[PDB]
């Protein structure tokens, strides 16, 4: 799947058997990407 | 049955939904992960103020 | 006519100042309870989240919308989602409206309420749009970007009773008051000295005679005059909150009536 | 976790019906009516209002727990006077009344300015 | 956080109201009961409801992600 660095505005898409670091960058903190499917929310 | 099971389970009374979910080696090169779940929590009949 | 009677002291779009006579106290109680609880109304009760890089949380920003005042002028010929034939919902029951924000400038991008765009078709019926009584027209303020942040979302806003959550409530505070001079005593002041000196005096004691301290104690009077003030919020215009109180009162106590009618049944 | 949904305070539950009519052992030509999915606002006008009819010997409502959306109305008529008739004007009473204050309201609106 | 969008006890919007009492603090130099008062706040529940706000987006907005 695809993930996103933590201090810089990139897209990586590196699945497995490669995790760190980031594109152009140099840190090891990587945070995973939103979920496509939608969820609802009862706006109470 | 190769591989015995490891895996975390979200906590048996509480709920909510995965806020963010962090991916990162260790300083002993372990790829270990940090997953966050937020639940709001509206006040109810016995709740402490 | 030849019942209870109203006299419309102070009347705006937000608020309508008024005195109720020749009526029970129950059903002036009653009145302002159901103006304030049993009133349909328009507001958004689904929210479909696609991205959310904002600060805010995702079911926080779902609340303050939930809470945002909608357009519920025809609301009473729109329908209940519960009752309407369809799967979830559709254009009979519900109104759909958008919001698609995105941090663009390099100072804090608002995200107001009226940036949410209608979707749905709402055929002829004035609904859904959301109450802008704003100065500059920009209506609740909802979130803020910062410049790469991005809101994207879905709301689909259902018919709904301020019984059923407060969001739904179309009236904000009903001031109500009956006997300025405690007359009726219904109540006992607390004091140090001097009781009347103490406690300040109503503006509604200039619409009735103060007591006779050669006059004794009136124990056979009721409470017929009661002085109100009943507040909108924008959803529904005063004279109709109040209005639509009664409909919905006299409508619910018309349910029991047919339920009676009802039993009769072998 | 254990809290009710909110709709459960005004829709009618799988078999629950709105009126409950009881034949009330203790005093005769007595009733006890459970009114189901409502509440102080309905109970206390039409108790008031069966308080007017002066062939009404007792008139009484109680929400015997303010978890649940309901409450009991007691009421005892004259011999010869069906309580349920008595309800039956209390109500129509109520809506006539209601009526009336809705026109009036509304011809007083119509002289309003702003 | 952010200006609550409604008033918790009565039920009156409060949510657009925020800015319009930044600019009558700000602009027109008024002091808060007087800024409350133009904004229609009469009941102190709402009065309260923006006063007491704490405003911590703006701070929340400072970093990155
Ligand atoms: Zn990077
Ligand atoms: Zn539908
Ligand atoms: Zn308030």
């Amino acid at each position: 799947l695809k993930y996103i660095c933590a201090e810089c505005s990139s897209k990586l898409s590196l699945s497995r058997t490669d995790a760190v670091r980031c594109k152009d960058c140099g840190h090891r903190i990587l945070l995973k990407a939103r979920t496509k499917r939608l969820v609802q929310f009862e706006a109470r | 049955h190769s591989k015995r099971d490891a895996s975390t389970p979200l906590r048996s009374t509480e709920n909510g939904i995965v806020d963010q979910v962090l991916v990162t080696t260790n300083q002993d090169g372990l790829k270990f992960v940090k997953v966050r779940v937020r639940t709001t929590k509206i006040p109810q009949i016995g709740d402490k103020f | 006519e030849e019942g209870p009677q109203v006299k419309i002291r102070e009347a705006s779009k937000d608020n309508v100042d008024f005195i109720l006579s020749n009526v029970d106290l129950a059903m002036a109680n009653s009145l302002r309870r159901v103006m304030i609880a049993e009133i349909p109304t328009l507001a958004i009760d689904s929210v479909e989240v696609e991205t959310n890089t904002t600060v805010l949380a995702d079911e926080f920003i779902a609340h303050r919308l939930g809470l945002i005042p909608l357009q519920s002028m025809d609301i009473e010929q729109l329908e209940y989602s519960r009752d309407c034939f369809c799967e979830d919902h559709c254009d009979k029951c519900s109104v759909v409206l958008t919001l698609q924000a995105f941090g663009e400038s390099e100072s804090t991008t608002n995200v107001y309420s009226k940036d949410l765009v209608i979707v749905s078709n709402l055929m002829g019926r004035n609904i859904g749009h959301p109450i802008i009584q704003d100065k500059e027209g920009n209506g609740v303020l909802i979130c803020k970007l910062r410049k790469g942040q991005e809101l994207k979302l879905t709301c689909v806003a259902k018919k709904g009773i301020a019984k059923e959550h407060a969001k739904w409530g179309p009236a904000a505070a009903i001031e109500f008051e009956y006997d300025p001079w405690n007359k009726l005593k219904h109540t006992d002041y607390w004091y140090e000295q001097d009781s009347a000196k103490e406690w300040p005096q109503s503006k509604n004691c200039e619409y009735e005679d103060p007591p006779n301290e050669g006059d004794p104690f009136d124990y056979k009077a009721q409470a017929d005059t009661f002085y109100m003030n009943v507040e909108s919020v924008g959803s529904i215009p005063v004279d109709q909150v109040v209005v639509r109180g009664i409909d919905t009162l006299q409508k619910k106590v018309a349910s029991i009536l047919l339920a009676l009618t009802q039993m009769d049944q072998d | 976790m254990n809290a009710p949904d909110r709709f459960e305070l005004f829709l009618l539950g799988e078999g629950e019906s709105k009126l409950k009519i009881d034949p009330d052992t203790k005093a005769p030509n007595a009733v006890v009516i459970t009114f189901e999915k409502e509440d102080h606002t309905l109970g206390n006008l039409i108790r008031a209002e069966l308080l007017n009819d002066r062939k009404v010997l007792f008139a009484a409502y109680k929400v015997e727990h303010p978890f649940f959306a309901r409450f009991k109305l007691r009421i005892q008529t004259t011999e010869g006077y069906d309580p349920k008739d008595a309800l039956k004007n209390a109500c129509n009473s109520i809506i006539n009344k209601l009526g009336a204050l809705k026109t009036n309201f509304e011809t007083e609106w119509n002289l309003q300015t702003l | 956080m952010i200006v609550p969008v409604r008033c918790f006890s009565c039920g009156k919007v409060v949510g657009d109201k925020w800015e319009s009492y930044l600019n009558l603090l700000q602009e027109d130099e008024l002091d808060e009961g007087t800024a409350l008062s133009r904004l229609g706040l009469k009941r102190y529940c709402c009065r309260r409801m923006i006063l007491t706000h704490v405003d911590l987006i703006e701070k929340f907005l400072r970093y990155n992600p």
